[PDB]
């Protein structure tokens, strides 16, 4: 089988405030 | 007690899958079968197989080797009803037909199976032999079956198991089961194994005897039966030898000059007889041998097809291959300990004669008690 | 010329979405029942001194009723090969049609399409979904689906409605197992190099083949990994009163005599059962 990736979920903290 | 837990389990694992009610015998070995109940020889040796057994006598009666003083006879009622089924099973039915399917059953495919009808006591109500070519089974996760599959669409009784069954407090069964005596054979795998039947191997000479009687019959008609090819030559005026033809021809017996000598004056006939011997189309050598095969596989002095042979056919093939089995699969689980099925021996007519003699000579010797006397001969108290 | 008895196979199942649904066992082929769309105002909140009354309105009892669908193969040998072989196709072929069978059932009874097969209730979609937001990362605005979600949807449930489980892939349950707070530590089981809870106490059933949203478990998602919004995530229902499964008989085998011509010698299989969906109401899907 082809190497697959295998991506993780990043540091997922906010969905309210945009950085300045 | 019941360890529950056998080394049988070496094969539910992935030689085998619990929960699919596999069928106990291959097509192959059930057209197999079928085809051998129409052949001469081999229903001839099957007929007899069965005939023999299906005369010995039924009875329920004390084991010798009774060890056990807390007797298993639970009730002594559910004995006499044992009795009582042994001789009369299922109404239309005899326990002589019974034995007969029994046996047969055990010849052609080296299994017996059963169906009993438990009142609510222990008191067996009614026996009936059970088809082995569509009679399936359902194994447990351990080692053995739990219940019979009998019926492919309509007929689904899963009918439970002797090993798994609502039981009395003493041990006997209350609800209905089935037995499945099975003919062990190597590897083990006591059910889980394929069958130990004759018919696995004389497939080779009923080949050849079907093979070679085709050859017979055919050879029978369509070979000419006449003799006498005369034969004449291009010279001879087809208007007299029409008369030369119905000269010779008329010699028949019955004929206007017959037996008389035939004269042909000028243009010399040549006659040659033919031999059509016609007198081994069935290869009489090669074909006593393949009968042979096929009767001696089925355990069957060749004299049968003297008296020491019928002895011998008696009590070395039929008793313990056919007479034991079936005992010991009855008494395993039809009655609890200290009593079991017992077929008396001098009903069989054969053995009387030896019966007769043994029993005279044992008369004679002194130091011995008489009850070991009786008990070397039957006879038990 | 040293065969063994290895007989390697390599192939899975899923779980089983079976013993959720509520069983039920009908021998015709054709069950009813009745309903209670709505009980109805039955009389108000009158005045006094007056020798009268209202009516109200009555409520409302409809009579619904459902089939069983059919389902059957067909499959044939040589008998050359069946007898010259140190095998059993014959149970090897009833194993696999039994689990062709198994398999078939599960996919129907989850996704199954209107004519000829049970509504799944997939493809019902008169189950409520609720869609999760998306997330922003350097101005992008890819979708994403957080334990915070996951929380929120578990707990929106009605109490009322009774104890609901929940049926997500295996790829999801690691995925949420394996997310990191601010600075770096797990969310779920902080320092044991595995989260591993008990599932029948945490009230989550888990299977293997459903939408998966997390392709091949290749889609994370920061850059070009995002959800794909728009793909199932997990599902929540009282399932002994929203989806029902009917059974009438079992698996059953014959050989066709006819057909057969003397040379590949064919075995027939059927089977009946089906399902269907009653109040759709307990029940709610969680979505990209």
């Amino acid at each position: 089988a082809a190497p697959s990736r295998l991506v993780q979920p990043g540091c997922f903290i906010c969905r309210g405030v945009a950085v300045s | 007690p019941a360890p529950s837990a056998n080394p049988a389990k070496i094969f539910i694992r992935r030689f085998f899958s619990a929960g699919v009610a596999k069928n106990v015998v291959s097509y192959s070995n059930v057209m197999a079968a079928q085809r051998a109940m129409e052949h001469p020889v081999a229903f001839r040796c099957l007929d007899k197989l069965g005939l023999t057994v299906q005369s010995v006598k039924w009875d329920v009666g004390k084991d010798p080797q009774n060890t056990q003083v807390g007797d298993g006879g639970m009730s002594a009622s559910q004995r006499k009803a044992l009795q009582q089924i042994l001789q009369r099973p299922n109404p239309t039915m005899s326990g002589a037909q019974l034995r007969y399917s029994a046996a047969l059953s055990w010849a052609c495919f080296g299994r017996m199976a059963f169906k009993v009808s438990v009142m609510s006591d222990g008191s067996v109500n009614a026996i009936w032999p059970l088809g082995i070519p569509f009679l399936k089974q359902k194994f447990d996760r351990y080692g053995d079956v739990e219940s019979f599959q009998y019926g492919d669409e309509a007929g689904k009784e899963t009918i439970p198991s002797f090993t798994k069954v609502e039981k009395n407090d003493k041990g006997r069964p209350i609800k209905n089961y089935a037995f499945m005596i099975v003919k062990p054979s190597i590897n083990g795998a006591m059910n889980f194994d394929v069958q130990n039947t004759p018919l696995q191997a004389i497939g080779v000479p009923v080949a050849l005897y079907d093979a070679l009687m085709a050859r017979a019959i055919d050879s029978a008609d369509g070979t000419p039966n006449s003799k006498w090819l005369v034969t004449a030559s291009r010279d001879l005026d087809d208007g007299q030898a029409k008369e030369v033809k119905e000269g010779i021809e008329e010699t028949k017996p019955g004929g206007d000059n017959g037996g008389e000598i035939i004269f042909i004056a000028g243009t010399d006939v040549k006659v040659q007889e033919m031999k059509n011997d016609l007198s081994d189309i069935h290869s009489k050598v090669p074909l006593d041998d393949q009968a042979r095969t096929i009767a001696g596989n089925f355990g069957i002095p060749i004299a049968l097809l003297y008296d020491e042979s019928r002895k011998a056919f008696f009590e070395d093939t039929i008793e313990p291959g056919y007479l034991t089995p079936l005992e010991d699969g009855f008494s395993m689980f039809l009655c609890g300990a200290g009593y079991r099925v017992i077929f008396d021996r001098d009903s069989i007519p054969a053995l009387r004669k030896s019966r007769a003699d043994i029993a005279a000579t044992y008369d004679k010797v002194t130091f011995i008690t008489e009850e070991e006397k009786r008990e070397v001969t039957g006879w038990p108290a | 010329p040293q065969v063994l008895a290895l007989e390697v196979d390599c192939n899975i199942e899923c779980a089983s979405l079976l013993d959720l649904y509520g069983q039920i066992e009908v021998s015709r082929s054709t069950f009813t029942y009745m309903k209670i769309a709505d009980y109805g105002q039955l009389g108000e909140y009158t005045c006094d001194a007056k020798c009268d009354a209202e009516f109200g309105e009555p409520g409302n009892i409809r009579h619904l009723e459902g089939k069983t669908y059919d389902y059957r193969g067909v499959f044939c040998f040589n008998r050359k090969n069946l007898q010259e072989a140190n095998y059993d196709f014959l149970s090897f072929m009833i194993g696999a049609a039994q689990r062709s069978h198994r398999i078939n059932r599960n996919q129907a009874l989850m996704i199954g399409k209107g004519v000829n097969e049970p509504k799944g209730w997939l493809t019902e979609n008169c189950f409520p979904v609720f869609q999760t937001l998306p997330v922003d990362v350097n101005g992008t605005s890819t979708p994403a689906f957080l334990a915070q979600d996951w929380r929120r949807f578990v707990t929106s449930f009605p109490a009322e409605y009774g104890e609901a489980r929940s049926v997500m892939h295996q790829n999801v349950f690691g995925y949420l197992a394996a997310m990191v707070d601010a600075n770096g530590r797990f969310l779920f089981g902080d320092g044991d190099l595995t989260f591993t809870p008990d599932l029948v106490r945490e009230r989550i059933r888990i299977s293997n083949c459903l939408p998966d949203p997390t392709e091949g478990n290749t889609k994370g998602g920061t850059g070009q990994d995002a959800f794909a919004a728009g793909s199932f995530v997990a599902a929540q229902a009282a399932w002994k009163t929203a989806f029902y499964a009917v059974e009438k008989r079992p698996m059953f085998f014959e050989q066709y005599e006819g057909g057969s011509s003397a040379w590949c010698v064919k075995y027939q299989f059927g089977a009946e059962d089906g399902g269907f969906v009653g109040c759709c109401e307990h029940g709610r899907i969680l979505q990209i």
